């Protein structure tokens, strides 16, 4: 890829005290043209991972086929592979970043920016970021697009440090992630109304809530603007 | 630009039942003449290859014309006629589509069996360019064209034909910065070739 | 942006988006795109924002000379000022508008001024970036004589589409109808444009 | 270059003009353009001349070669193939653009191949510098079941119009015609309109004029 | 489809000179054209015949800078990324 | 081109080829490359046809007007600083003219003045402008002599320009001089480069690469 | 914005001993079409001299009407003097190079005859520089034309038989009729190899008698 | 191009419009863009007019030995064939291609591949250069389960607005009624389509 | 103006044994988008005159003013303006030569191609070309963009020399003038089907057929096509 | 809004080579650019401190060509305008 045409804008994550809230979008843009609105930008990879891929479409319909293929390789010759030597949010991570560096050293980078969000099996919250060039790290909170700007200060506000995620609960972490969605359908151009959010719970495990809506939106203040100056 | 850069001319004309081809001498670096005696007319056989153009690429087509020449007459026993001769240079300078030698070739000849007079001519890539009445290349192209085209008319005979190419190539390279010092006109016939060397401008 | 105009049977209604961007980021989304130029005459700023202000500062002023030393203007007169003001700059200029307007003579009009900077009146005008997405749409469904509130509809319904599909398109949608009643401003939500 | 195809009730019949011209002189005066893929596959190209020349003759060789393959005559849909894929392979490199027209045992076809590898099928067809100036010709006269007459006029007057229009264009026209039941017949020089002009005074110089330095005998 | 910029934010700004006002760096007056006939006033047509060191380290071009930024100057972008 | 002038016991010697190109195509082989500024002052144009004549012929006008108010010649030092002022103000415009202002005055003696776009005024005893200056050089330098007669000066000028037409392409045409004397400039002529070269050939022996 | 553009056209002067003969194609071009057949650019300019602006063809008409203001004024001063050859070249000189950095991309030629009421030919490029020429072809087809025209009516590399060389062929006169065949001749043979010359042949003669047109025929295809 | 496929309740209707354009000039006004890359599966080309048909061959060479090989294949195998050749040579190609084909099990199927190269299944699709001018009417005009004379005028308009619009798009309107009937070829002149 | 944005495409026209005949199309087009379809593009200044004009379509109002003031100064202390000393077709064609080579010169151009067609007071029919760059020519027939291409041919097929104009009648040259009007269409993306139609005559003075279709157009063959090869 | 050019007949082409096949004119290998230390090697930090005639007068560039274009080859436009 050397430039992306349909692109899928920002994803936004964080992780609370006994998991990560993961969010996106279900708009595809070809350009300034909201093209395509019913694209699916979060990936599940089992019931302890969920990746979030923005950028190209057809770069993340590539990588959501090479996490499938990772899944039933995994399985091969693997009795244990339901319940331990499973697939770990660590392992599709650093699978998905050598790929990524990989293609970045061939010239032929995918144009994508991945958020792997999860738990690994002995409990602890994996949330780690990695982009077209490779550049990888992790947060307690972390977004991509217009979100790295508009929704992660809000995040941030919620978990500021490491010392704060067990403060955290689902409530709070989830109505952060619907504040934080509905600031970026605001403010960000290539957003679109209806997003979907992952739970990755230590607990309950994935809960996948599809096609939501962003609500409350404040514009009845726009009546008393007249014009510009005068 | 490198088929400017050297400079050069070649003509080849047809009379009655003769061919005759002749070339300016000047070997040059744009301004700088450098050597009067770069003679661009190489035969093979009966059959008469002018080339204009960058200087290295006339020598080595003429050292792979004269290869494949020796091999063709070798293996079939038999000189290569001018119009297989043609095909051969069309498809030797294709051959090169996209790292092309900067030449352009002019054959002359004329065919064994039928005795008929032949020429042809070729841009960079072996476009053949095949003519009843006379052929041109070099820096002076045109120029060489007009005057043929005033000068030349069918059926001359050898010595007409010496004098029409002659004058031609003459007034074409009195008008041609890059060309000139002294000209060499072949006139071939079917049982020999009379090569002459032209009195000229020496500017 | 998109911006449209359209005649009804008792005027013109002129509408707009409020999004504005700079580039992806929305640097205002409640802006109002319908600028008085004079009592019943109002443009709609397509294109550069300076270019298309200082050109409404510009022409304001000329107006309101006309009106003080002539006599109130026309809908034309207007877009003439435009016209001469966009040609004689057009290297400098990137500006393209709809000119809309009420007067009893020849009741609602509408002029659009493309990029190029000619004149041309027309039934209805669309403009932005996010009419490319609504030509066919009204084309198909504009009518002479409209009432008021088809026109109303007519409009809502093409810029609910416009928003659509036009990234750089979004927010409320309003509207100032021009009639011999006066002016009226109208304001749709996206919750109420959104559910057609 | 002005090259026409126009098929007609009962086969194609393609003409092109014969002017020949290297950037404002005219190189060749009886430029012969229209080249045999098969004895009822003709094509005449435009663009890089080598190139159309080169990528001719090798998709005449394969097609004579696959034709004594199979032992039946060849589809003109196979030269399309051929030509279009190998076009292709270069990305447009060779810069050859054609008109193939011929006759086969599934009907009379008149293709057009660009230099990219696009091909389109078509009952009249235009090409060249002059394919403006032809196309408006065919398009004002072109009609359903053209006779093999009419189809060999308005061909002729379209090349004509390019011919008088085009400066790239110029001389005779030649046309070769491709019927259904019989052989494909070449009409070299079908109309020879621009006859030259004869000369005021016959510009031969007496012998002896040209001053000589030196004269040999060549061992050939 | 590009997207709408209507108050010219990203907008940016013959070659620029890299240091404005300074005649000597103009590309003009750097690089001047040669005369017409040069050629034949000088016999090869011509009247004429770096930082970093030992160790590799990994300014702004004004083409791409929007018209308001001075090289060298403290600039605040104004929007962001 | 090629142009010479030199200094010499007798005066200057200047000497010219004819030939004016375009590209490959020789446009004429008869451009005078001589302006005769006054019966005492010779102007010797190269490079640029257009910039050299025009300017030159104007500053012709100059020098009338500078005969009219003062009623003296204007001097070579002042005419080659006209021209090179002028000149100057349009360095960078795309004048292209090397000019050698080649006169003679009571107060000054025998005088060349070097001109050329750049700017530069030189004042020397020897020089060769155009693309052919240094075959010119080559054959001056090694003959040129302070005490030369008439005759051998006007010869060594004629070799010269022939040896450059020669050896540069854009060189050729015919050979035309003019020696400027105490009471004025003689035009000693014109000479084609295709007789000259074999009368030179048969006279000297040299050119004995060349057949003939 | 490219100000300029090219209009194909070709245009030929040549001088002699009691006339002077400036022809030229009628032939108007725009890339590879053909704008019209007959656009004459040779021009009766009145003092019987004649004026062509081969080149640009609006460079062309602008620098005309440039020089029909020019003598018409000296024409206003002057009494309504006739305008001498030498006068009008001088003129054009200063109107071409007036534009020295924005030229007028036409080859000028005027011919007529002198002060001593032999012919003249001046030739002038886009920036001026004129030279009075024996002959000088300009346009698309120069180099065509003018080695012929060398050819013929100087006898250039041309010595009498029998000589081997050392005896050139004398330069006698070539009468008007003649020159009239060869320049029907080289305009024939630049049609034939160029494709921008070949619709119609306009020939304007001067001689003492006054200005005198005629018109041939060309290949037109 | 105005390309435009659409689901209906018996099977897909594929149409086109017959114009191709290089520059200002048309080239071909009476081309035909549908193309037959198996039996009840039609590929429709949008871009590069030699990639697309390069695309085509090579997906038909893949089909027909799917066919013989694994048994009929589906309108998603195709479609999966067009996106592995257009995706792995994505820098090369410039093709977008709509697929549409009828499967008795899943009826009627459209997927659309844009420049990018991803997949995407709609209820119907628009495509080319000549589509931007129709997105509004295609949106507010189609409906789940449409007739076979209503998606046949629901297409006859939205592609007469298409053609209306676009300048590189005219000539007649072609379709492919793909039905368990079979396939039926449809052509509709410009003063047919054009006055509606 | 530095680039045309809005532009009529086309105008051809012919003289014939008594007058001249010029048509153009109706439409403005912005890019490929045929945006305006009621654009006027053949200006009347006369009983004796009419200005075709092509390019930019505001300066082809520009050039209408500066047409509409000629006419209004004309008048201006001439008490035979109506009749003698009445302008001309060649004093318009002059007036517009002159203001085009002098926009030209101040690199200002006006991207236009002009043809003034109309008939001299002497009865002599006036067609000339002008366009951006000052380049003026006449001939029996004129056209302008895919005209000077496509329909000048058309129209020199039936006057391919001034021995042909008494030949040629109106009915001739109007046919004529509607073939290539309808061959334009055909291969003229740029084209439309309405057009208006002009006819100077001598004796019957200025008729201005306006808004006619292009008709009798052949599409019948299109249904037996196949696509690309097979 | 461009107008869609379907066979790419309009197509056109590190700048291009003006001479393909010869090395010795190669942009890279004409103008190579150094390396990243030259300027610690030599004090200045380089290593390395017309045919237009007398008469004015009014070949293409490949970038502005078909790529099937070859310079100084026989080419006949395939369509023209």
């Amino acid at each position: 890829t050397q430039q992306p045409i349909v692109t899928g804008t920002s994803v936004i994550s964080m992780k609370y005290d006994n998991g990560v809230i993961i969010a996106a979008d279900n708009l595809g843009s070809y350009g300034s043209l909201l093209r395509f609105n019913g694209v699916e930008r979060l990936i599940p990879v089992g019931d302890n991972t969920v990746v979030g891929i923005s950028g190209d479409i057809s770069d993340m319909q590539h990588i959501e086929r090479l996490l499938k293929d990772l899944v039933t390789e995994n399985a091969y010759d693997n009795p244990l592979a339901d319940a331990e030597e499973a697939l770990e949010p660590s392992y599709i991570f650093e699978y998905l970043a050598t790929v990524m560096y990989q293609r970045r050293s061939k010239m032929n980078p995918l144009w994508n920016a991945i958020i792997v969000a999860g738990v690994q099996s002995n409990g602890d919250q994996f949330l780690r970021y990695v982009n077209l060039l490779g550049v990888t790290y992790s947060s307690p909170t972390l977004a991509t697009g217009f979100g790295a700007h508009m929704a992660n200060p809000l995040l941030r506000k919620v978990v500021d440090r490491e010392s704060d995620i067990p403060k955290t609960t689902v409530q709070v972490a989830e109505e952060a992630i619907v504040n934080a969605m509905r600031v970026l359908y605001y403010r960000d151009a290539r957003s679109s109304r209806n997003f979907s959010l992952a739970i990755i719970d230590k607990n309950t495990g994935l809960t996948f809530k599809k096609n939501l809506q962003v609500e409350n939106m404040k514009w009845d203040f726009a009546k008393d603007i007249k014009g510009y100056g005068t | 630009d490198p088929s400017s850069i050297n400079g050069g001319i070649v003509v080849a004309m047809t009379g009655k039942d003769c061919v005759a081809i002749a070339c300016d001498l000047r070997l040059g670096s744009q301004s700088l003449g450098v050597s009067n005696k770069f003679e661009k007319i190489f035969h093979y056989g009966h059959v008469f290859l002018g080339i204009t153009g960058l200087a290295t690429d006339v020598t080595t087509l003429n050292e792979m014309f004269r290869y494949k020449t020796n091999l063709y007459k070798l293996k079939e026993e038999r000189a290569i006629e001018p119009e297989t001769f043609t095909q051969l240079v069309s498809s030797s300078l294709y051959e090169r589509r996209f790292g092309p030698y900067f030449v352009g070739p002019v054959v002359a000849g004329i065919n064994s069996k039928s005795g008929k007079p032949f020429i042809a001519g070729f841009d960079l890539i072996g476009c053949i360019d095949e003519a009843k009445d006379f052929i041109v290349s070099g820096t002076a192209s045109d120029q060489l064209f007009g005057m043929c085209e005033s000068l030349y008319e069918p059926n001359l005979e050898p010595e007409d034909l010496f004098e029409t190419i002659s004058q031609a190539l003459l007034n074409a390279a009195d008008r041609d910065a890059l060309s000139g010092w002294g000209a060499v006109v072949y006139i071939i016939k079917k049982d020999e070739v009379v090569k002459r060397y032209l009195k000229m401008r020496q500017d | 942006t998109s911006i449209m105009a359209v005649t009804f049977k008792d005027g013109v209604i002129l509408g707009a988006d409020s999004r504005t961007t700079t580039g992806a980021y929305i640097a205002n989304r409640v802006t109002d795109k319908l600028t008085r130029v004079h009592d019943k005459i109002w443009c709609c700023r397509s294109g550069s924002a300076a270019d298309t202000q200082a050109i409404a500062d510009i022409v304001q002023y000329h107006l309101e000379l006309y009106t003080s030393q002539y006599g109130t203007p026309s809908t034309e007169t207007a877009a003439s000022v435009f016209k001469e003001l966009c040609y004689e700059n057009k290297d400098n200029l990137t500006a393209g508008i709809i000119v809309a307007g009420y007067d009893d003579k020849n009741k609602g009009e509408v002029y659009t001024i493309p990029l190029g900077g000619s004149v041309h009146k027309l039934p209805y005008a669309i403009a932005g970036s996010g009419s490319t997405f609504i030509y066919g749409y009204c084309d198909k469904n504009f009518r002479e004589n409209m009432s008021k509130e088809e026109t109303v509809d007519f409009i809502k319904h093409s810029l609910s589409q416009a928003i659509k599909w036009d990234g750089s398109s979004g927010g409320v949608i309003r509207m100032v109808v021009l009639t011999a009643a006066g002016v009226e401003r109208l304001i749709f939500y996206p919750d109420e444009y959104e559910q057609l | 270059t002005t090259i026409v195809g126009v098929k007609f009730n009962n086969g194609v019949v393609i003409a092109a003009d014969t002017r020949s011209t290297q950037g404002p002189i005219v190189a060749d005066k009886n430029c012969a353009k229209l080249h045999r893929i098969s004895p009822k596959i003709w094509c005449a190209g435009a663009g890089t001349a080598a190139d159309t020349e080169a990528v001719t003759q090798l998709i005449g060789s394969n097609i004579e070669l696959h034709s004594l393959y199979t032992s039946r005559e060849p589809r003109v849909v196979s030269a399309l193939q051929m030509l279009k894929q190998h076009l292709f392979k270069y990305q447009g490199h060779i810069g050859a653009y054609l008109i193939v027209a011929g006759v086969d045992p599934t009907g009379s076809h008149l293709f057009s191949i660009h230099a990219h590898g696009s091909t389109d099928v078509g009952y009249y067809l235009s090409l060249g510098s002059g394919s403006l100036a032809a196309m408006a010709v065919l398009e004002s006269h072109w009609k359903q079941d053209l006779t093999k007459e009419e189809a060999i006029k308005l061909a002729s007057d379209a090349i004509q119009a390019g011919i008088w229009n085009d400066l790239g264009s110029g001389s005779n026209v030649d046309v070769c015609v491709m019927e259904i039941g019989k052989d494909a017949e070449y009409l070299r020089n079908y109309l020879t309109p621009n006859v030259r002009e004869e000369k005021q005074k016959s510009y031969k110089f007496p012998r002896g004029t040209t001053a000589v330095l030196k004269e040999s005998i060549v061992n050939i | 489809p590009k997207f709408d910029d209507e108050y010219q934010a990203q907008a940016r700004q013959a070659p620029l000179n890299p240091y404005p006002g300074l005649t000597v760096t103009e590309p003009s007056f750097a690089n001047p054209a040669g005369g017409y006939a040069d050629g034949d006033l000088y016999p090869v047509g011509t009247s004429h015949p770096s930082q970093g060191g030992m160790i590799f380290d990994p300014a702004p071009r004004r083409e791409d800078m929007p018209p308001g930024w001075m090289p060298g100057s403290k600039y605040d972008e104004p929007f962001g990324p | 081109t090629t142009t010479l002038a030199f200094r010499f016991q007798g005066g200057i010697i200047v000497a010219v080829d004819s030939r004016a190109t375009a590209g490959n195509w020789v446009a004429s082989q008869t451009v005078k490359k001589v302006i005769e500024i006054n019966p005492f002052l010779l102007g010797t144009m190269a490079g640029g046809a257009a910039d050299c004549q025009f300017w030159e012929t104007w500053l012709g006008s100059q020098c009338r007007l500078h005969e009219l108010r003062e009623k003296e010649r204007i001097s070579v030092a002042a005419a080659s600083k006209i021209l090179s002022n002028l000149v100057y103000q349009y360095k960078g415009a795309g004048l292209s003219m090397g000019t050698m202002i080649c006169g003679y005055t009571r107060k000054e003696g025998p005088t060349i003045y070097y001109v050329d776009s750049d700017g530069t005024r030189l004042k020397g005893d020897i020089f060769c402008v155009g693309s052919g200056q240094t075959f010119a050089y080559g054959v001056l330098d090694s003959n040129y002599k302070w005490d030369l007669s008439v005759e051998d000066a006007l010869y060594l000028g004629k070799r010269s320009i022939l040896a450059a037409a020669h050896r540069d392409a854009y060189s050729g045409g015919s050979v035309n001089l003019y020696h400027v004397t105490e009471d004025g400039w003689i035009y000693h002529g014109n000479h084609d480069v295709g007789e000259l070269f074999w009368k030179v050939k048969e006279e000297e022996g040299s050119f004995n690469n060349v057949i003939g | 914005f490219n100000p300029y553009g090219d209009n194909g056209g070709t245009i030929l002067g040549i001088a002699g001993e009691d006339f002077a003969v400036l022809a030229g194609d009628t032939r108007n071009i725009t890339d590879y079409s053909i704008n019209s057949r007959y656009e004459p650019k040779v021009f009766d300019c009145g003092d019987n001299i004649v004026m062509s602006a081969n080149g640009f063809a609006a460079d062309g008409d602008a620098l005309v009407k440039r020089f029909k203001n020019s003598v018409k004024w000296y024409h206003f001063d002057h009494n309504d003097k006739k305008l001498s050859i030498n006068s009008a070249a001088r003129n054009i000189q200063h109107l071409l190079y007036g534009k020295r950095f924005f030229p007028y991309y036409v080859h000028t030629i005027i011919a007529g005859l002198d002060e001593d009421g032999k012919g003249a030919v001046y030739s002038f490029d886009p920036v001026g520089s004129y030279e009075r020429e024996q002959c000088r072809a300009g346009g698309a087809a120069a180099s065509l034309i003018m080695p012929f025209l060398d050819n013929q009516v100087n006898f250039k590399n041309q010595y009498e038989p029998g000589t081997n060389g050392k005896v050139k062929k004398p330069l006698k006169y070539l009468s008007v009729e003649e020159v009239i065949k060869l320049v029907r001749d080289s305009f024939t043979s630049a049609t034939e190899r160029h494709i921008q010359v070949g619709d119609g042949l306009e020939i304007l003669i001067v001689t003492k008698d006054g200005v005198r047109k005629e018109f041939y025929e060309l290949k037109r295809d």
